[PDB]
RNA sequence: UACCUGGUUGAUCCUGCCAGUAGUCAUAUGCUUGUCUCAAAGAUUAAGCCAUGCAUGUCUAAGUAUAAGCAAGUACUGUGAAACUGCGAAUGGCUCAUUAAAUCAGUUAUCGUUUAUUUGAUAGUACCUCUACUUGGAUAACCGUGGUAAUUCUAGAGCUAAUACAUGCUAAAAAUCCCGACUUUUUUGGAAGGGAUGUAUUUAUUAGAUAAAAAACCAAUGCCUUCGGGCUUUUUUUGGUGAGUCAUAAUAACUUUUCGAAUCGCAUGGCCUUGCGCCGGCGAUGGUUCAUUCAAAUUUCUGCCCUAUCAACUUUCGAUGGUAGGAUAGAGGCCUACCAUGGUUUUAACGGGUAACGGGGAAUUAGGGUUCGAUUCCGGAGAGGGAGCCUGAGAAACGGCUACCACAUCCAAGGAAGGCAGCAGGCGCGCAAAUUACCCAAUCCCGACACGGGGAGGUAGUGACAAGAAAUAA
RNA sequence: CUGGUGCCAGCAGCCGCGGUAAUUCCAGCUCCAAUAGCGUAUAUUAAAGUUGUUGCAGUUAAAAAGCUCGUAGUUGAACU
RNA sequence: AACCAGGACUUUUACCUUGAAAAAAUUAGAGUGUUCAAAGCAGGCAAGUUUUGCUC
RNA sequence: GUCGCUACUACCGAUUGAAUGGCUUAGUGAGGCCUCUGGAUUGGCAUUGCCGAG
RNA sequence: GAAGUCGGCAAAAUGGAUCCGUAACUUCGGGAUAAGGAUUGGCUCUAAGGGUUGGACAACCAACUUAGAACU
């Protein structure tokens, strides 16, 4: 039973667990279940812990300080792809990913290296669908005062005769 | 029925959106035709009750089925109960047989209902768990 | 109950869709749209058992989403769409229009007009009142909105469109010396003149038509369309053009066509 | 869940009803929120449709409408004057519709001022002629006169507080003032 | 298909009953049993209990992406697992336990309300009196990785996207109102420059005239002639229903100011300060309001077996009506506080039995009548029994969850937990009722969708029977 | 028609047969009604003019209340 | 005024006729050669070109 | 008709009658919902407590 | 919890008031307070039920009850 947040009983207790409540992904949105977890404080009858560290001892453990692991995914969003590299307005951003081989995928020759797709950017599509928006919008706004005007016209013909 | 003061209740009882003020002398008294032929009584257009549910100086609208009975039971404010008569027909013997069923309906300050004094009523909406009626024309049994 | 229905039933189905009783167990059901359920003729049955183009749901749901078949002047590509009285459905690809009408005896008949003709649809308003900022807008009997009307044209009017550039193109008041065509009831499809009319309050009204060949009748008026004026009807009407005849000239007429016909 | 239904209640015969169906979700009732005079502290409960009602628990700062002029202005909430339906509610100071409360009158009272100009209880040619070719109706009713001097505006409200979660209304004046000052006069 | 017969008596005519007689998808059973076509088939008792397997999933060129997946241009350019996301899951199918103006049937009303989807209209409005125009933080998937005998049990650790999540001018020109650079007739004075006035909620007020036609005045003040003041077809708003405080607009304020696309696909089309600059048609998916459609919810009148050895019933803790309030999407004694004692009934109220789901309908057939309707369609209730609730437009959903009771269940005795009146199949009760078969080809349904799924449905297999045609011969 | 038992075994829906001549008991033969169908049990319908509105019966077969008043209910002289 | 015509005219009905409105399946029943029939709602031309269709 | 005699039915029936399902009586009462608190952590503020979600 | 004792002797238990409910039997009058249940304090209020009296009303003076609610 794994310990949850919260509770400061030092025992396992049934709750209505919620979606967005940890230890838990209801099967349908919306559905509440009950289940048993555990509290907060440690005691004699948990079995497993897990830490989280800051600092470094005095002496080099092997397992964890001499061994380090880097990153793989890396930014995605306009946002985050500026930040990372530190890019003005025009710096040519576009040539800025990282370069990866997939050679052993059978791929034999031409060692493609696949790059992630870029979202929240200035392409000329999002420009053309802008301008579509914006043109259908004033077309719209043109027909229907262009429109009124005409009744005015017919209204003001109608009351005369 | 007997005529008291209109402030009867713990509330006040007034005509809802309708306004007094100073340039114009207190306000002015709302009243509505219920239509489909029925006159709205002159004591209605020139009366002071308020009767939030009547068909006249109201909010309640007549639509629905108009029905006619007699009144058998006025023991209650503002609010009768009608009998109809009618014939039904047993098929196997080929004749009829008397059938009664009461019917509960609200009435307005603008008519005077004793027993006998043959209403007309309208359908009108629920207005409680029985009445769904209000009376619009009465046939007096002394007139 | 518990929830909309999504499935009806062959034998459920409406009797003038005319589908066999057997070979199936379920109906078109159609889907929500311009017209009521029960005053539509789906596409797929006017596809598959009155233009017999398509022979299965395969065949037809691919000719519908060839994007072929257009209704009032846009295609569709809705298997059950309710397709009811006066729609233009204009095949393209071959280049026909058929515009849906009742018949005879009320079913939903096959009729065929030509390219002209057919950029046209006559509405009877169903309420006309004023909207937003005062501006005046009225409600057809197809579910259509048309703003800014002819001051004219008042409850139980017919209107012509254009189905490519809308408006009103012509309006037709409703009174004595009309031409109207039934559209419910035991006199359903035919087509006459109005008389007289009657009035009720708080209830349905009730309108005197006389047909072509001096026959009166009388109806509701919710199942009354106008369709044109008198010696000119502004849509061309199927075989019949609503004359009623009855069972004995039925059967006489088709013993006279029997035999080297 | 609160039933709403009428099937669980006796016949007009007087005989009950036997059960039927379970209770259906399309005929619910929900718990009365009692809203009193606090903080405002607004719900947003979920409503058939998809729609959204305002749950008040608390409210204060209403808005109150002066009909002798036409004017509506957003005052502060006192406690509630007199209830009607029920002695305990006034008592406990809950806030519903046709409950009679008390409002600051200090905003009608410098509005008053700053439109006809003159003051109450006693250069700028313009403001002059503006503040005297509005006159002739600037007298005003001496009942109510007497509670914008004790600086507390006796109101009504309108508004359903548990409902639209807003706590709107207007002040009382004339035969409608009269009737509820005199009901109340004995009870205070 | 308007029908008879035997029996009391020594014998006769009646009343009278018993028995014979004929029909019934009307059930079972005894005997017997070559074909073809066609239709039903665990309803009658135990709405008893269930091993097993299945029955609800879904992706187009057009929502999201470095799998450490695959046949093969240094943002991606193909295919493709899983996941996030949207929708459906409330349809379908089964059963008739409960149920006596209750369900249901015909016929009305919602001017007493809600509604995702489909259809048509609807939207230059916010902000600055210095605003990024392409915006902020996590996360699934992914890489490591632990506990538990087991479950569709998952925490901890590192990252990454949205048509999920939380904010925000993209659009000008330009009118009126508030503040006021400045304020005298310059008719009754209003304007530089500063903001708002889009839209939605709530409150109060007002206009909302029109079957017409002739007058006496008072305050704001529109055309101003020729300041005597005239003063108009008209600005005066405008529309519909049998009827509205309806629509619509305005006035004075309020709002944890709802909405006002930070979105995708296919076609490289035209030019001159030549920056790689403006620009172009056809679609898809969201989103505000109204109407429409598909539905739900109440609701008007009439019609429901037997029983009086059931004659009075309801009024506390709501029974009848009124006032006010709360709750509901909305009407309503639905609930609350107060006020009066009311409401039904020999035209059968109330109570009881039902071996009672109701109807279209079925059987018998001169007419009239009698019996049945568990069952291919419509409506209602239910998923062992009640009760409560989340999601969702729509559920008091049970192939969703929570609690209790009766069953049954693995158990390291700490624990997890389940519902075939769904399709086959099993035990038992039984007089009584079939394969643990094949398929989405036809009908239609769902979904992101021309392609996926559907024990709905279709196809077949066993039976003594429900129906129609004739072989055993010449 | 023939053999076996003989108010017994048994039939037998009812009458009824069976105490040595058994057309009704059990065995052979023939025929009869139906035919891939026949029979039996139960529930219902017609019969039943034995539920009668059409359409029963009440002196003696079942049934006119001991008599009278009289309310619901039913029926109600002729004429415009 | 009324004299002519047009809209409403039941005080309020029962009763009769007719009409509107209102599920399909079912029943009666129209038409049509599942070889007849229970069925089904299909179908038919044309016997010399095998007819880029027509007709209920 | 009586007792004599046999199988069977129904009623009453002491036994202060028992037991299955409903209608109530008084107490207790799980769970969800609303509501008042509540504050592991987050959360804009070396810097501080304030809107807070919770 | 009557196992004591011949025997529930003695003692205990019940007890006022208000609101529900109350059987067999009966001489119809009773049984009956049958049996069997719930409440009761303090404080702050609410509503109703009566007397003379200044110009539809009315500021006092002089009064006791009943019922209900919240809080503690």
């Amino acid at each position: 039973f794994p310990m949850f947040q919260g509770v400061l009983l030092p025992h396992r207790v049934r709750l209505l667990l919620r979606a967005g409540h940890p230890c838990y992904r209801p099967r349908r949105d919306g559905e509440r279940k009950r289940k048993s977890v555990r509290g907060c404080i440690v005691g004699q009858d948990l079995a497993v812990l897990a830490l989280a560290i800051v600092k470094q001892g005095e002496q080099d453990i092997p397992g964890l300080t001499d061994v380090t692991v880097p990153k793989r995914l890396g930014p995605k969003r306009a946002s985050k792809i500026r930040r990372f590299f530190n890019l003005s307005k025009e710096d040519d951003v576009r040539q800025f990913v990282i370069r990866r081989e997939v050679v052993p995928k059978k791929e034999g020759k031409k060692p493609y290296t696949k790059a992630p797709k870029i979202q929240r950017l200035v392409t000329p599509r999002t420009l053309q669908h802008k301008r579509h928006r914006f043109a259908l919008k004033r077309r719209q706004a043109e027909k229907n005062r262009e429109e009124a005007a005409e009744f005015a016209q017919l209204m003001a013909k109608r009351v005369a005769e | 029925a007997t005529e008291l003061v209109v402030q009867s209740e713990r509330a006040f009882q007034k005509q809802p959106h309708i306004f007094q003020n100073a340039k114009k002398g207190a306000g002015r008294r709302w009243y509505k035709d219920v239509g489909l032929g029925f006159k709205t009584p002159a004591e209605a257009i020139y009366g002071e009750y308020v009767d939030k549910k009547c068909p006249f100086v109201g909010q309640v609208s007549i639509r629905g089925r108009i029905l006619t009975g007699t009144v058998v039971s006025t023991k209650m404010h503002r609010t009768i109960i009608i009998r109809r008569e009618y014939l039904h027909f047993i098929p196997k013997y080929n004749r009829y047989e008397k059938r009664h069923k009461n019917l509960a309906a609200h009435v307005s300050p603008a008519f005077r209902i004793n027993e006998g004094d043959v209403v007309t009523v309208g359908q009108c909406r629920p207005l409680s768990k029985t009445v769904r009626f209000n009376v619009l024309r009465v046939v007096k049994h002394t007139e | 109950v518990r929830g909309p229905k999504k499935h009806l039933k062959r034998v459920a189905a409406p009797h003038h869709w005319l589908l066999d009783k057997l070979s199936g167990t379920y109906a078109p059901k159609p889907s929500p749209g311009p017209h009521k359920a029960r005053e539509c003729l789906p596409l797929i049955v006017f596809l598959r058992n009155r233009l017999k183009y398509a022979l299965n749901g395969r065949e037809v749901k691919a000719i519908l989403m060839q994007r072929l078949i257009k209704v009032d002047g846009k295609v569709r590509t809705d298997s059950t769409f309710p397709t009811g009285f006066m729609d233009v459905i204009s095949v393209d690809k071959t280049g026909e229009h058929f515009r849906l009408v009742y018949d005879i005896k009320g079913r939903f008949t096959v009729h065929r007009i030509t390219a002209e003709e057919a950029k046209y649809k006559l509405c009877k308003v169903k309420r006309v009142q004023l909207g937003a900022k005062g501006v005046p807008f009225l409600v057809t009997h197809d579910g259509r909105t048309i703003r800014y009307p002819d001051p004219l044209i008042k409850v139980n009017d017919t209107i012509k469109l254009n189905l490519e550039t809308n408006k009103i193109e012509s309006f037709i008041k409703f009174d004595t010396s009309a031409q109207v065509m039934v559209t419910g009831g035991r006199n359903m499809g035919r087509v006459g003149t109005i008389v007289h009319r009657e009035h009720h309050l708080g209830s349905f009204e009730i309108i005197h038509v006389k047909d072509a060949l001096d026959r009166e009748f009388a109806t509701r008026l919710s199942n009354v369309f106008v369709i044109g004026e008198t010696g000119k009807s502004w849509i061309s009407l199927p075989k019949g053009k609503g004359v009623k005849l009855s069972i004995t000239e039925e059967r006489d007429r088709r013993r006279a066509l029997k035999g080297l016909a | 869940g609160i039933t709403r239904d009428s099937r669980h209640k006796r016949s007009a015969t007087g005989a009950k009803r036997a059960q039927y169906r379970k209770k259906r979700k399309f005929e619910l009732g929900r718990q009365p929120s009692n809203t009193r005079i606090g903080p405002k502290r607004i719900h947003e409960v979920r409503v058939r449709g998809g729609n959204k009602k305002f749950r008040a628990l608390r409210l204060d700062s209403g808005n109150f409408s002066w009909g002798s002029e036409g004017v509506s202005k957003k005052t502060r909430i006192i406690q509630v004057a007199y209830h009607p339906s029920n002695n305990e509610l006034v008592r406990t100071n809950t806030l519903t519709k046709s409950a009679i409360v008390q409002i600051d009158a200090a905003p009608f009272r410098v509005w008053y001022e700053t439109h006809y100009g003159i003051l109450m209880g006693s250069k700028s040619k313009h403001v002059q002629r503006k503040h005297s070719a509005r006159l002739g109706d600037s007298k005003v009713d001496s009942a109510l006169e007497t509670q914008f001097a004790a600086g507390r505006l006796y109101a009504v409200v309108s508004s359903r507080p548990g409902q639209s979660g807003r706590c709107d209304g207007y002040i009382l004046e004339g035969e409608e003032l009269h009737f509820y000052l005199r009901r109340m006069a004995p009870k205070k």
